[PDB]
RNA sequence: UUUGCUCCACACAAUAUAGAUGGAUACGAAUAAGGCGUCCUUGUGGCGUCGCUGAACCAUAGCAGGCUAGCAACGGUGCACUUGGCGGAAAGGCCUUGGGUGCUUGCUGGCGAAUUGCAAUGUCAUUUUGCGUGGGGAUAAAUCAUUUGUAUACGACUUAGA
RNA sequence: CCCUGAAAAUGGAUGGCGCUCAAGCGUGUUACCUAUACUCUACCGUCAGGGUUGAUAUGAUGCCCUGACGAGUAGGCAGGCGUGGAGGUCAGUGACGAAGCCUAGACCGUAAGGUCGGGUCGAACGGCCUCUAGUGCAGAUCUUGGUGGUAGUAGCAAAUAU
RNA sequence: AACUGGCGAUGCGGGAUGAACCGAACGUAGAGUUAAGGUGCCGGAAUACACGCUCAUCAGACACCACAAAAGGUGUUAGUU
RNA sequence: AAUACUGCCAGCUGGGACUGAGGACUGCGACGUAAGUCAAGGAUGCUGGCAUAAUGGUUAUAUGCCGCCCGUCUUGAAACA
RNA sequence: AAUUGUUGAAAGGGAAGGGCAUUUGAUCAGACAUGGUGUUUUGUAU
C-alpha cells in the first residue's frame, strides 16, 4: 500500500539484498585496503613537473 | 450516533457565485459558467474567481454526510419513516416541509420509539 | 461551581530532607534553588548554554 | 507538465456491454463474463466480445 | 568557473593500423574541473592540428599541484585574447603563490580591464620569473623593494547590527 | 524578579511573498540580535504565541492568542518561517510574538 | 532591542541611512532622525544641486498647487527619500511613515537621550576616501530651505548645554571608576573576575 | 436643561490597540585620526592606555514576588514632601538641598507556597470616555432674526442694536 | 570605462526611491528567495488492465484492486440539474395551512440545483419510473411594462402693467 | 516567402508594465526542491565574499525593449612595437 | 607521514516540518534453538482541558497581496471599437 | 425586483465591487452527555 524506501528501513533494507546483513557486518564498504611501496616512473613524473 | 467515519472535510466550503452577480442584480448568484472570449474568470487569470471543478468533488466515503455523519432522508409520513427502522446509523430523518403540525408529532413520537435521529425536530413546533 | 492530601506531604517532607542535607554542603545552591529563571534583555539562548 | 507521446485517455474504441436494453441480453453478458473471467479458453473470450456487436456487426449467418 | 585547477592533458590521434602510436601531445590547461580541462585542450588542439575528439582519444587528465604551493613567485603569462574589433596579444606579471592562483587572478582582472570573458582568452604560457632585475611592470617592481612595508590606512570594520552606539572610528 | 520573560520576541515580518503575491499560510518571523541560520536554528520547533487584546473577555480573559510553531529557517539574515493553526491577520505585520523555549532541546 | 531610537543623522548617507531606515520601519521598529542638516549625499555638490533642480522643476502642469510638493528642509528631503522605500500608499506603509518622526538639528525630548549611528549607511565606513561628498545643509540653503541661520544658533547653544552635561558626566565617571579601582583587588571582584566579569 | 461645567483623587464599566512585557544608557569634532587618565615650560603639548563592536554598561534572587528575626553600616532604591534651580526647538523634563516613609539580596536564620493536577499568554500595559463617591475653581458665547455697506449671485464679509 | 559628439516640444521616469572601494560595469565563489514546474502524500474525475457467484453477495452499467493521466476558444461526445404538460406508483403532502414569495438562517451537491428553519398567504401541490415539449437568458441600438440618477435641476423670461 | 516554436485557443513565475520573449504549461490541497529572474528598500531573498575599472557641470544599471554613430580626449587603466 | 579535494559506507546519531491514507488475517522479511516478538503489505499509546460558540460555518469590516468591464467582431479589447 | 422612505448594523484620505488568508463584530448546527462493562422493584423494569 505504502512504498517503504530502501537505504534505510533496515527492515525493507533486508528484505531486498540479503546480502546487507553480511555487508554490514564485515564492513565491505569500509574495507581497510593493503599497501604496495610502488613508485611512479622518474620519467613519467618530470614530463608531469617539466614546463 | 451514527457509524465512525473519516474526517469531514469539504475541500471547498465558500460556495462558487457566479461572475458579477454583485455588480448586478440581474445576475443571480447560481453559477453559470463565464464562456466569454474576453472573459478573465474563464482564462482563469490569478486573482479573480476560481470555478468550480470535478478536482474540488468531496471524499466518496464522505459524500452526502451531514457533520453528524448521517444522510439525509425526506421522511413525510410515518410509513415513510418505518424504512429506516435499522438504518438509524447512516440516514437521518427529516421531516418534508409540507407535513402539516398535527402529522409531525406523531412522525417525531415514532421517531424517537424507532431511535431515529431527526435533524428537523423543532419544525412548526405547536405552542 | 468550584485542602491537600495529608499522604503526599509527609513524602514531600522526607524526600526534600534529603535534598536539602545534600545540598547543604555545596554553597550558594539552595537560594539558587530559591531564585526564578527569566530571560534577561541583551541574552542570546541560542548560544547561552545552562 | 508530461510530453504526450499518444493522445491521453483514449478510450478503448471496443464495447464492454452491450448498448441494447435487452435483459437477457444482459443476462447472456454477465454469463459469459463470468465463463471468460474464470475459464482459460479463448473461445469464451471472443464469444463475449462478440456478444456486444451491433445489428449491423451480427448478420444473419 | 574561476576556482581553478591545473590539468595536464595528454591526448593523441586515434591509432591506426597504418600509422599506430601517434605523436601523443600534452598540454598544461587550466580548468575548473577535469571535464573543461578535456574541453579546453581539444580547443587548444584543434587550433594546433588536424585533430578533433572523434578522430582523436585523450590517454591521461593528471592534475598538476604545485611544488611550493605556498611560496610567492613572479609569473610571466602571455596571453592572447580577442577584442571587440580584433584581436591583441600581451605579457602580464603577476605576483601569486601558484600558477593556479596566477591564471585565477589574470582571468579575473583581464575581465575587469579589457573585460574580456573567459570564452576569449588563451594563456600562450606561464612562465615562473626565475629571478629579478628583469620584471618589467611598475606594479610589480615595486612590491619587489626591499624591505616591502606599507600601511593599511582607513580601516572599515563590517558591522553586527544595523545599529552602533559609538560612531565607529577607523583606525588600523 | 521584575523581568518574567520566559521567551524571546520576534517582529511577525510578512507573509511568505513573491514579489507580488503573497502565501498567507506561512508567516516570516525576525529574532532579535538572531543574524545567521546555523543560529537560529536552534529556535526550530519553538512555540510562537501571537498574544494580541480582544475588545471584550470571551472565555475568561481580554487577552487572546494564536499559537503556532517555527518550521524552518528562510534566508541567510535568521529569519525564520513559522506556521500557526490559524494563520496571522496580516495586520499584525511588525507585531511582537513570542518565542517560547519549549519543546525544549538543550 | 530597543523600544524607540534616535538616530544621529549626521555623517551619513541619505540613500543608504533611509533604506535601513525604512526597513526597520516596516519591522515594527520606532525611529527619530535628528541632524538631518548634516546628512551627506555622495558626490559632487554641484551635481547633487543640478539633480535637485532636475527634480524642483518637474510640477504638475495644469496646477503646480497639487504637485511633487518639492520639499526644502532637510528634514523633509530625507523623508522623502525615506518615502518611495516604503509602499507609502497603502496602510501599513501610512503606518511606517507614522512611526517615523524626522528632526532637524535634535529637539527635545531627543536632546536628553542617546542618540544612535548606522555603521554601515556611514560616509565614513561607505565612501572611499577622496570622493568628495554633498552635504544637506548647504544643499537645502541652495535649493530654498530658509532656516539654516538659526538652525545654526540653536546648536550652537545646544552644543554648550550638552558639554556641561558631558563635563559633569565626565568627573562622575572618573570618580566612579576611581572608586572601583579603590574597590578593586578584593576577593569580591578578583574571584568575580575569573568567575567571567 | 432631572443640580449644570471643569479640574484634582478614588473607584466600576465599556471601547481600544500599526502592537509594553528590565533600562531611549544623552558631548562635540575628525576618520590619512580619535576617546580617556596623568603631567607640565597651557599648548594643534609630553607620557601611558583603549578600541579591533552593544557579545557592552546599569540593573537583575524573594507568595508575579509573602511573613518574620538578627548581624555589618549611614549605603542603595522607590513613594511622595521640600530647598532651590536650569531647560522655549515640539521647553512640560533634568539636576539638587534637606527630612519622612516602604523595600533592601550586603550577610545569616525560620515559616509559607502544593490540587491551575504533564502545557494551554494563563491576563498585570498604555489610551478615551460615562454613569458615580468627595474637594477645589469660574458663573459665557455664538447663530438665526432686524439693520449698515468699505461686501456680495447665495453664502461669506464688514457693520450697528438692549 | 568615462567624456565630447548628444537638440523637441504637459512633468517624469535604470519601475520608483536612491546608489559612488556602488545598490554601476566585467567576472567568479558560494548561500538564499520562489511558479499552477519537479518529488512524495491525500482526495476528485477520466482512462486502461484486472479481482469478485460448487449454500456466497441485497443477486454485478455493482463493489474492490492497480497504474497513469487531468490546460484549453471554435467544435464533438457523455453524465447529470431545472421548467410546462401526460401515463404509473408512493392506498404521497395539504385549510392544524399547498403553491407562491422574502430570508448577509442551516445542510447537501464540484456544479446546474435540491432540502430544511423562520415570516406572509390561503388552495392546491409533490418524489420516483417513463413520455412530451412553445423547456433554462445578461446582452440582440431586443419587445412590453415599470422604475431611477440627472433632479427638486433646466425651465414656467415675446406680447410694456399692476 | 522557407524550417521550427509559439500566440490565436494559455493560465502560472520572471521581463516595473506587454498575446507572442525567458522559465514552465494548469484538477483540489499539503510538504519539500527548483527553473527564469533575482537578493539596499519598496520586495521574498547576502548592504555576502573576491579581484579590478569608472566620477559623469545630461553617469550607468541586464536579452526581446524601447535609443545612438563616424571622429576625437597627455581623463584614466591596461597593452603592443 | 598527515591534512586539504573528490568519492564511498547496506556508519552512527541530534534537531525540525508536513502527512496517519486503509481498516479481520494472509504477503515479504528480520530477530529469537524454538515458542514468539517486530521499526516487516499506511498510527498507535498515554494524558489533559472544554463540551461550547471554544473549534468550525456564514456574513460584514479591516489588513497584506492580487484583481481593468462584461458580450462580440478580430491576429490582437480594459480600450479613445 | 428595480427604486424609495424609516429604523438597525457596519465601512468610507480622488470610486465601489471581487479572490486567498486571518483578525474583529454579529449570528448558526453538531456532539456523549448512548436501552450505557448492569445489579436486591418499598406484597419481583427508574
Amino acid at each position: 500500500v505504502l512504498k517503504k524506501n530502501p537505504l534505510k528501513n533496515k527492515q525493507v533494507l533486508l528484505r531486498l539484498n540479503p546480502y546487507a546483513k553480511v555487508f554490514a557486518a564485515e564492513k565491505l564498504g569500509s574495507k581497510k585496503a593493503e599497501k604496495t611501496g610502488t613508485k611512479p616512473a622518474a620519467v613519467f613524473t618530470e614530463t608531469l613537473k617539466h614546463d | 450516533a451514527s457509524l465512525p467515519h473519516p474526517k469531514i472535510v469539504k475541500k471547498h466550503t465558500k460556495k462558487f457565485k457566479r461572475h458579477h452577480s454583485d455588480r448586478y442584480h440581474r445576475v443571480a448568484e447560481n453559477w453559470r459558467k463565464q464562456k466569454g472570449i474576453d472573459s478573465v474568470v474563464r482564462r482563469r487569470f490569478r486573482g479573480n474567481i476560481s470555478q468550480p471543478k470535478i478536482g474540488y468533488g468531496s471524499n466518496k466515503k464522505t459524500k452526502f454526510l451531514s457533520p453528524s455523519g448521517h444522510k439525509t432522508f425526506l421522511v413525510a409520513n410515518v410509513k415513510d419513516l418505518e424504512t429506516l427502522t435499522m438504518h438509524t446509523k447512516t440516514y437521518a430523518a427529516e421531516i418534508a416541509h409540507n407535513i402539516s403540525a398535527k402529522n409531525r408529532v406523531v412522525i417525531l413520537a415514532r421517531a424517537k420509539a424507532l431511535g431515529i435521529k431527526v435533524t428537523n425536530p423543532k419544525g412548526r413546533l405547536a405552542l | 461551581a468550584k485542602e491537600i492530601k495529608a499522604e503526599r506531604v509527609e513524602d514531600q517532607k522526607v524526600v526534600d530532607k534529603a535534598l536539602i542535607a545534600e545540598i547543604k554542603k555545596t554553597p550558594l545552591l539552595k537560594q539558587y534553588l530559591s531564585a526564578s529563571f527569566s530571560l534577561k534583555n541583551g541574552d542570546k539562548p541560542h548560544m547561552l548554554k545552562f | 507538465g508530461i510530453d504526450h507521446t499518444s493522445k491521453q485517455h483514449k478510450r478503448s474504441g471496443h464495447r464492454t456491454a452491450p448498448k441494447s436494453d435487452n435483459v437477457y441480453l444482459k443476462l447472456l453478458v454477465k454469463l459469459y463474463t463470468f465463463l471468460a473471467r474464470r475459464t482459460d479458453a479463448p473461445f469464451n473470450k471472443v464469444v463475449l466480445k462478440a456478444l456486444f456487436l451491433s445489428k449491423i456487426n451480427r448478420p444473419p449467418v | 568557473m574561476a576556482h581553478f585547477k591545473e590539468y595536464q592533458v595528454i591526448g593523441r590521434r586515434l591509432p591506426t593500423e597504418s600509422v599506430p602510436e601517434p605523436k601523443l601531445f600534452r598540454m598544461r590547461i587550466f580548468a575548473s574541473n577535469e571535464v573543461i580541462a578535456k574541453s579546453r585542450y581539444w580547443y587548444f588542439l584543434q587550433k594546433l592540428h588536424k585533430v578533433k575528439k572523434a578522430s582523436g582519444e585523450i590517454v591521461s587528465i593528471n592534475q598538476i599541484n604545485e611544488a611550493h604551493p605556498t611560496k610567492v613567485k613572479n609569473f610571466g603569462v602571455w596571453v592572447r585574447y580577442d577584442s571587440r574589433s580584433g584581436t591583441h596579444n600581451m605579457y602580464k606579471e603577476i605576483r601569486d603563490v601558484s600558477r593556479v592562483a596566477a591564471v585565477e587572478t589574470l582571468y579575473q582582472d583581464m575581465a575587469a580591464r579589457h573585460r574580456a570573458r573567459f570564452r576569449s582568452i588563451h594563456i600562450l604560457k606561464v612562465a615562473e620569473i626565475e629571478k629579478t632585475a628583469d620584471v618589467k611592470r611598475q606594479y610589480v617592481k615595486q612590491f619587489l623593494t626591499k624591505d616591502l612595508k606599507f600601511p593599511l590606512p582607513h580601516r572599515v570594520q563590517k558591522s553586527t547590527k544595523t545599529f552602533s552606539y559609538k560612531r565607529p572610528s577607523t583606525f588600523y | 524578579a521584575e523581568s518574567h520573560r520566559l521567551y524571546v520576541k520576534g517582529k511577525h515580518l510578512s507573509y511568505q511573498r513573491s514579489k507580488r503575491v503573497n502565501n498567507p499560510n506561512v508567516s516570516l518571523i525576525k529574532i532579535e540580535g538572531v543574524a545567521t541560520p546555523q543560529d537560529a536554528q536552534f529556535y526550530l520547533g519553538k512555540r510562537i504565541a501571537y498574544v494580541y487584546r480582544a475588545s471584550k473577555e470571551v472565555r475568561g480573559s481580554k487577552i487572546r492568542v494564536m499559537w503556532g510553531k517555527v518550521t524552518r529557517t528562510h534566508g541567510n539574515s535568521g529569519v525564520v518561517r513559522a506556521t500557526f493553526r490559524n494563520n496571522l491577520p496580516a495586520k499584525t505585520f511588525g507585531a511582537s510574538v513570542r518565542i517560547f523555549l519549549y519543546p525544549s532541546n538543550i | 532591542v530597543e523600544p524607540v531610537v534616535v538616530i544621529d543623522g549626521k555623517g551619513h548617507l541619505v540613500g543608504r541611512l533611509a533604506s535601513v531606515v525604512a526597513k526597520q520601519l516596516l519591522n515594527g521598529q520606532k525611529i527619530v532622525v535628528v541632524r538631518a542638516e548634516e546628512l551627506n549625499i555622495s558626490g559632487e555638490f554641484f551635481r547633487n544641486k543640478l539633480k535637485y533642480h532636475d527634480f524642483l522643476r518637474k510640477a504638475t502642469a495644469f496646477n503646480k498647487t497639487r504637485g511633487p510638493f518639492h520639499f526644502r528642509a532637510p528634514s523633509r528631503i530625507f523623508y522623502k527619500a525615506l518615502r518611495g522605500m516604503v509602499s507609502h500608499k497603502t496602510a501599513r506603509g501610512k503606518a511606517a511613515l507614522e512611526r517615523l518622526k524626522v528632526f532637524e538639528g535634535i529637539p527635545p525630548p531627543y536632546d536628553k537621550k542617546k542618540r544612535v549611528v548606522v555603521p554601515q549607511a556611514l560616509r565614513v565606513l561607505r565612501l572611499k576616501p577622496g570622493r568628495k561628498y554633498t552635504t544637506l545643509g548647504k544643499l537645502s540653503t541652495s535649493v530654498g530651505w530658509k532656516y539654516e541661520d538659526v538652525v545654526a544658533k540653536l546648536e550652537a547653544k545646544r552644543k554648550v548645554s550638552s558639554a556641561e552635561y558631558y563635563a559633569k558626566k565626565r568627573a562622575f565617571t572618573k570618580k566612579v571608576a576611581s572608586a572601583n579601582a579603590t574597590a578593586a583587588e578584593s576577593d569580591v571582584a578578583k574571584q568575580l573576575a575569573a568567575l567571567g566579569y
